[PDB]
């Protein structure tokens, strides 16, 4: 589309430039045109790809949560009728996030998950699979819910496989995902005990392997080690 | 209230 | 445009909507649309437009600062060529912001200042465009920088010259429209020493009418004078 | 660094 005039390397740095403006639909739009170019993405280039689309979806995933509140809050006894505009304003909000993460699902599957073989690559891209089938999870009602939860389900499934083959349990993308897939089972599944064993045993197995690292490294792992623990905080 | 996912880094 | 078929009661809810989930290009559309209807604004939905469309504007004037600083530091001697992508990442945020104050502009003369009649809409849609043609000069660098410098000025005098036949001197309106005409005359104008003047000036007879107010217009109108202090402390 | 203007309220 609009990016198919613009050279790869002036849309990572017009990326670059959106992030440190904070206009994200902008670096979106960069790295969509980046990724359509048909090149693999190196590992900064999955970084801006993945914050660009993380920013847009969560502030539409916020204003969706606010509005859904407002609707529930209407459709309660006591609630005087105020007509279709706050249902309406929801779908609007809702089809917007729909076609965000249609997007980035369109933009792995055509071709970026079948020409990644190496592992940091491979799961990064899974996980972010199963993180945008979530986010439609977050918003499915229909016939379609159930399978929306499966897709998300396998993606992560899929990654998880492959990081216990190939990372080291201290691996920032590893860690990541068991996060993310945590909080699938505990928000989306109905699943919490999976959600608090599945955090658990991250955490210990990324502890046991901490005295492997630098100092750099270690400041890593030990960040999202943290968002692991502050979950089985809020769960148990 | 909600569980916290990975962040932007 | 798009928001011809809905109602004028519904645009309007649905602008507050938007306020609460912070969508604000999506507030500015629903008010842009109810102003089309043609009917006047009460002083709420003169609120919303201007809290929709100076959030939007806000957005830009801070993302066109943060490009033209790496722009500038660019230009510099020692400083290694990068290309043109920085101008033309910060000539395309200029271009959205110029959009913005135009709509906003053609609102204002299309059909909103001609049929304002009383002295809270008039002075209020005189100092917005006052403020949006302030936003055009802040970017403005070509023939026409003087042109747009005096259609704020212009706009702003205007507005003042109302304010204090209309208005008393705590009225949050008049107030305001001080605040910003001082702010124009040391930020645009490269007149620091008018600034100064007309805030302590307009400070001096607010506090001396305090006394006829009652609790909550008082907390109303300190919390501008506050910020006219805020200013004459950074200026002197 | 820059003067304030009015508010959003
Ligand atoms: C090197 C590589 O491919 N990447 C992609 C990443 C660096 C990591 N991912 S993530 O979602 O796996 C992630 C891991 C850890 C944290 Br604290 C946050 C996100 C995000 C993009 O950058
Ligand atoms: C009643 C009326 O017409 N209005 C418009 C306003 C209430 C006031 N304006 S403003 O720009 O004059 C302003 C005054 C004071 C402050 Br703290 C902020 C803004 C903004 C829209 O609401
Ligand atoms: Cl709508
Ligand atoms: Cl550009
Ligand atoms: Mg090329
Ligand atoms: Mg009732
Ligand atoms: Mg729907
Ligand atoms: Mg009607
Ligand atoms: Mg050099
Ligand atoms: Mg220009």
């Amino acid at each position: 589309g609009a990016m198919g005039s613009m050279e790869r390397a002036s849309l990572i740095q017009k990326a670059k430039l959106a992030e440190q403006a904070e206009r994200y639909e902008d670096m979106a739009a960069f790295m969509k045109g980046a990724v359509e170019k048909g090149e693999e993405l190196s590992c900064e280039e999955r970084n801006l790809l993945s914050v660009a689309y993380k920013n847009v979806v969560g502030g539409q995933r916020a204003a969706w949560r606010v509005l859904s509140s407002i609707e529930q809050k209407s459709n309660e006894e006591g609630s005087e009728e105020k007509g279709p505009e706050v249902r309406e304003y929801r779908e609007k909000v809702e089809t917007e996030l729909q076609g965000v993460c249609d997007t980035v699902l369109g933009l792995l599957d055509s071709h970026l998950i079948k020409e990644a073989g190496d592992a940091e690559s491979r799961v990064f891209y899974l996980k972010m699979k199963g993180d945008y089938y979530r986010y439609l999870a977050e918003v499915a009602t229909g016939d379609d819910k159930k399978r929306i939860i499966d897709s998300a389900r396998s993606a992560y499934q899929e990654a998880m496989d492959i990081s216990k083959k190939e990372m080291p349990p201290t691996n920032p993308i590893r860690l990541g995902l068991a996060l993310n897939f945590s909080v699938f089972h505990y928000e989306i599944a109905n699943s919490p005990e999976e959600a608090i064993s599945l955090a658990k045993t991250t955490f210990d197995e990324a502890m046991a392997d901490l005295h492997t690292l630098s100092e750099d490294s270690y400041k890593d792992s030990t960040l999202i080690m943290q968002l692991l623990r502050d979950n089985l905080t809020l769960w148990t | 209230i909600r569980s916290t996912s990975t962040p932007n880094v």
